[PDB]
């Protein structure tokens, strides 16, 4: 499913931003 | 129409003749960290005289230089000190030292959305309706003063004692009449004129307002990878993929949002906001009693009282350091 392909992957935590 | 007038004019008066030097470091006791980001650390920290707590956000002069961010810090402190908005947290005080720059603003007690989103998974659409509603009437406030905020996501907004949102986080914020250029956001927020490079104007909220909006009723964003270079690629092919819990009218709107074509794209039309506050999603959406906060909430935060950091995950504590030397005086000479 999406959703467990989202909450194996490397980016469910607080993201960052890119400059 | 009447309203957005004056606002604009209490608005020219700060921005022209901003705000200096409010406080000092030793005004105030520092509790805990409540979160740092990609560039400062925000603290609890209690007012001696007053007994409030508040929420200051200490930037480290030198890391700013570092990271190219002088002109957006900048921009940052200039424009949160010049706007007043029921769902804008308030700058009360700031200073700075010779090693930091300090913005300090209320406290926000209820927490990151970031934090209840992940943690309940995702939000029914009549709750992820009237967060949205509150950023419409923001970004409507926004633009009207010529600025574009450009960091819209989970992390930079606040639930309140009243669970409404206050919006947070302005370093990206920039008061630009024209097409601006600068490459800066969260991978998964860019619009895609953002990634091509080609100029870019304050459609790129409302890009941001249906990846939101996506976010909060699905749960995870319409567009993620492990590494920002593919999840740019996705974004670019505008190719959305909606759950199947997802209303027709939700599907509608975030169609017109998630609009590559910037000709095509909901809020950027002759109607401008309208076409957003018009949609047949919003129908049952009473814009005025949102902006009065007359609307009971869908979720109201525990609190046990002032202080109370129970919403926040814990962070390392770090000692705040001020050098001997003044660091970079003549690039911050304005803050
Ligand atoms: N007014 C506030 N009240 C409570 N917490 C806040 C407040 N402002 C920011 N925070 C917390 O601090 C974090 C970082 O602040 P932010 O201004 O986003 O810094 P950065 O620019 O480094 O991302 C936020 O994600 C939030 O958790
Ligand atoms: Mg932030
Ligand atoms: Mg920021």
């Amino acid at each position: 499913t999406t959703y467990a392909d989202f909450i194996a992957s490397g980016r469910t935590g607080r993201r960052n931003a890119i400059h | 129409k009447e309203f957005l007038a004056k606002a604009k004019e209490d608005f020219l008066k700060k921005w022209e003749t901003p705000s200096q030097n409010t406080a000092q470091l030793d005004q105030f006791d520092r509790i805990k960290t409540l979160g740092t980001g990609s560039f400062g650390r925000v603290m609890l920290v209690k007012h001696k005289e007053s007994g409030n707590h508040y929420a200051m956000k200490i930037l480290d002069k030198q890391k700013v230089v570092k990271l190219k961010q002088i002109e957006h810090t900048l921009n940052e402190k200039r424009i949160l000190q010049a706007v007043n908005f029921p769902f804008l947290v308030k700058l009360e005080f700031s200073f700075k030292d010779n090693s930091n720059l300090y913005m300090v603003m209320e406290y926000v007690a209820g927490g990151e959305m970031f934090s209840h989103l992940r943690r309940i998974g995702r939000f029914s659409e009549p709750h992820a309706r009237f967060y949205a509603a509150q950023i419409v009437l923001t970004f409507e406030y926004l633009h009207s003063l010529d600025l574009i905020y450009r960091d819209l996501k989970p992390e930079n907004l606040l639930i309140d004692q009243q669970g409404y949102i206050q919006v947070t986080d302005f370093g990206f914020a920039k008061r630009v009449k024209g097409r601006t250029w600068t490459l800066c956001g969260t991978p998964e927020y860019l619009a895609p004129e953002i990634i091509l490079s080609k100029g870019y104007n304050k459609a790129v909220d409302w890009w941001a307002l249906g990846v939101l909006i996506y976010e909060m009723a699905a749960g995870y964003p319409p567009f993620f990878a492990d590494q920002p270079i593919q999840i740019y690629e996705k974004i670019v092919s505008g190719k959305v993929r909606f759950p199947s819990h997802f209303s027709s009218d939700l599907k509608d709107l975030l169609r017109n949002l998630l609009q590559v074509d910037l000709t095509k794209r909901f809020g950027n039309l002759k109607n401008g906001v309208n076409d957003i506050k018009n949609h047949k999603w919003f129908a049952t959406t009473d814009w005025i009693a949102i902006y009065q906060r007359k609307v009971e909430a869908p979720f109201i935060p525990k609190f046990k009282g002032p202080g109370d950091t129970s919403n926040f995950d814990d962070y390392e504590e770090e000692e705040i350091r001020v050098s001997i030397n003044e660091k970079c005086g003549k690039e911050f000479t304005e803050f």
